[PDB]
RNA sequence: CAGCCACCCGAGAUUGAGCAAUAACAGGUCUGUGAUGCCCUUAGAUGUCCGGGGCUGCACGCGCGCUACACUGACUGGCUCAGCGUGUGCCUACCCUACGCCGGCAGGCGCGGGUAACCCGUUGAACCCCAUUCGUGAUGGGGAUCGGGGAUUGCAAUUAUUCCCCAUGAACGAGGAAUUCCCAGUAAGUGCGGGUCAUAAGCUUGCGUUGAUUAAGUCCCUGCCCUU
RNA sequence: AGGGCACCACCAGGAGUGGAGCCUGCGGCUUAAUUUGACCAACACGGGAAACCUCACCCGGCCCGGACACGGACAGGAUUGACAGAUUGAUA
């Protein structure tokens, strides 16, 4: 039915603070949040909030581009449009609730999947 | 390079007082050890000494990772004129 | 305080760097080697000691000054 | 500004924080006993330092 | 190709800070380093000292 | 008086032994109770490294080593007498540390 | 004669390495170097720094290796033995750790020692030894792959850094043609140090521990050398 | 044609490798890039166990750390740095 993370609905997740979210997150994300977000992450969060506020009603917000592939997907980021750099291109990703706790990089693949051609000269 | 005149004057004064100069060949060292109280960057020291060498005022040697610079006679005259020092004032290498 | 292993390795490294610097500085003057006896006395062996000393010892004073500045010896 | 960005990547550890004390190369470095010399420079200066091939 | 910034030269800028009895039109920066000599920029919505980046919004 | 410990360290066994023998002879001449030279275990610093500057050829290795030899001497003497005894000519390469 | 074989006495009757000629190779390295000629580039840089990605990408072929295919074993207890060597650092951030307490574990907190024959440390190592359970079953052999969770390093762990816990439980039943290394404290088994190292060994370089079968010959194969 | 020598030859053997899973290096393929050298005497070799750095490769963006000489512009200012708001991956 409705989305739940560790048995907590999205609205309660939005209500929760960082210290409360740390107990819900896995060990890696909990350690990351305990060590603390930096200026770049805070700037990205501010950009996402501004895009959400400026979004017209019943319309997706403008895409916010970023290099931060190691950004934790916080509940407040759900619904945002993020252009995650993959080293060459800003791939557009819409944050779904089920993405909570993952890294943005996990949704912007850095390589092209291999389709093999005929083996070359030699290669016995 | 673009350098504060106080930094350039401090470098020149140290060079004239000692007769020699030593640097570590490190453009990222925040302070030259002998000019730390003056807040003179090691990059500024390196580039000022490079300019003096190009004008023939110092002789340069390089060993491992350190620059060594020695004041020439033309350098002594030029620095005396630049710093307006009395003609009696001399670098320590000549003084001793 | 420093361990004996590190101390001996450091003394060797200091001698190596000093010999390299003097080799580059005094090659044309017949420099052959350096002996360090611990005041710290540094003896420079050369074929033409007049050029090593320079005009009234000016060059040897310059060498002493740069050595002291680079290796952090007290004045 | 450029002062905040230039050389601002942390270099407290890893290869990028160490280099040969002779030639500034970052590869084949010997840190044992605090030598901090690349292997080629060490072979060049071993006799001067005091290492010999008894073996 | 990215174009480099070109400084817009202003002729006798100091002439715009004073009116001749003398009157200092531009507000002076109230900082220990700057003092009375340095004047604060009068932007459309703020006062901005160039030397120490001190900004007083309207 | 005070108990003086002299620690001698060297890379040259022959010079180290000569200095130790001279110090003990001086102490005997001054008629001092001197504990003989206690020989600490020799330290062998080793560096094993590839011979080639590149990565080509048979993988041959150089085994460099440095040997550090340590001696201890104990004396029961005044500090001035100990300094006078240690004031004798010391061979190069021998490091002497005196502790009271 | 040179010397060879055996034996007595003897600790030992061939310990192991390092060094290493003349003359060569268009062998490797200009990506070790403030070694270097020439050429190229030099501000929209092939300089330099910063951010991100890649060097790891997967129908396949080859080489060095690790773990195994089990009972001469695996598991669970108990007992009892090393040696080499490192350890708090110019820049330089980063040391080895005893003891006490918390936690099931990885770990955390406190409090001390050591710049070292001084402290870790009598370095309570593994194999091995003594008992236990298993019972010829791809099985309690094997531990790949994979899910979930917890820690630590780090500015940052996703394309899993490493570590811990539960779970999952693949091939593999001794390997074709071919081919490597080796003769005594050697081969092989077994663990421990050093290098790399913030994080860190399936590599390498050393160390001990247990400890053999076979041979004391030949030019058949592969090569090298000499004479005609 | 004859004669020597060598467990990087064989003989007598031991342990194996070649088969499996995995680690790791090389080719090939793929890619924006998958940087590159090396083909008995290359292929856990470059001490090469690369998250960043390393880095040499790809995408993008700062900086000059272009000495010195000559000429020009300049104290009626050559030039430097920067708050905000735009802009930007970025509080370049
Ligand atoms: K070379
Ligand atoms: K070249
Ligand atoms: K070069
Ligand atoms: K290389
Ligand atoms: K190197
Ligand atoms: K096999
Ligand atoms: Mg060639
Ligand atoms: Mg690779
Ligand atoms: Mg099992
Ligand atoms: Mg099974
Ligand atoms: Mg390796
Ligand atoms: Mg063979
Ligand atoms: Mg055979
Ligand atoms: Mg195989
Ligand atoms: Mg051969
Ligand atoms: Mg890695
Ligand atoms: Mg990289
Ligand atoms: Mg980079
Ligand atoms: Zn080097
Ligand atoms: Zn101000």
């Amino acid at each position: 039915r409705k989305f739940t993370y560790r048995g907590v609905d999205l609205d309660q997740l939005l209500d929760m603070s960082y210290e409360q979210l740390m107990q819900l997150y896995s060990a890696r994300q909990r350690r990351r949040l305990n060590r603390g977000l930096r200026r770049k992450q805070h700037s990205l969060l501010k950009r996402l909030r501004k895009a959400k506020k400026e979004a017209p009603p019943m319309e997706k917000p403008e895409v916010v581009k970023t290099h931060l592939r190691d950004m934790i997907i916080l509940p407040e980021m759900v619904g945002s449009m993020v252009g995650v750099y993959n080293g060459k291109t800003f791939n557009q990703v819409e944050i779904k609730p089920e993405m909570i706790g993952h890294y943005l990089g996990e949704f912007s693949i850095t390589y092209k999947p291999v389709k093999h051609g005929r083996p070359g000269i030699g290669a016995t | 390079m673009l350098m504060p005149k106080k930094n350039r004057i401090a470098i020149y004064e140290l060079l004239f007082k000692e007769g020699v100069m030593v640097a570590k060949k490190d453009v990222h060292m925040p302070k030259h050890p002998e000019l730390a109280d003056k807040n003179v960057p090691n990059l500024h020291v390196m580039k000022a000494m490079q300019s003096l060498k190009s004008r023939g005022y110092v002789k340069e040697q390089f060993a491992w990772r350190h620059f060594y610079w020695y004041l020439t006679n033309e350098g002594i005259q030029y620095l005396r004129d630049y710093l307006h020092l009395p003609p009696e004032i001399v670098p320590a290498t000549l003084r001793r | 305080q420093i361990s004996k292993k590190r101390k001996f390795v450091a003394d060797g490294i200091f001698k190596a760097e000093l010999n390299e610097f003097l080799t580059r500085e005094l090659a044309e003057d017949g420099y052959s080697g350096v002996e360090v006896r611990v005041r710290t006395e540094i003896i420079i062996l050369a074929t033409r000691t007049q050029n090593v000393l320079g005009e009234k010892g000016r060059r040897i004073r310059e060498l002493t000054a740069v050595v002291q500045k680079r290796f952090g010896f007290p004045e | 500004g450029h002062q905040q960005l230039y050389w601002s990547h942390p270099r407290k550890f890893g290869q990028g924080s160490r280099s040969c004390r002779v030639c500034s190369n970052r590869h084949g470095l010997i840190r044992k006993y605090g030598l901090n010399m690349c292997r080629q420079c060490f072979r060049q200066y071993a006799k001067d330092i005091g290492f010999i091939k008894l073996d | 190709k990215k174009n480099k910034h070109k400084r817009k030269k202003v002729k006798l800028a100091v002439l715009k800070y004073y009116k001749v009895k003398i009157s200092r039109l531009r507000r002076e920066c109230p900082s220990d380093e700057c003092g009375a000599g340095v004047f604060m920029a009068s932007h459309f919505d703020r006062h901005y000292c160039g030397k120490c980046c001190l900004t007083y919004c309207f | 008086i005070h108990r003086i410990r002299i620690t001698l360290t060297s890379r040259n066994v022959k010079s180290l032994e000569k200095v130790c023998a001279d110090l003990i002879r001086g102490a005997k001449e001054k008629n001092l109770k001197v504990k003989g030279p206690v020989r600490m275990p020799t330290k062998t610093l080793r560096i094993t490294t590839r011979k080639t500057p590149c990565g080509e050829g048979s993988k041959t290795w150089d085994r460099f080593q440095m040997r550090i030899h340590k001696r201890l001497i104990d004396l029961h003497s005044p500090s001035e007498i100990v300094k006078q005894i240690t004031s004798i000519s010391i061979e190069p390469g021998v490091e002497v540390e005196v502790t009271i």
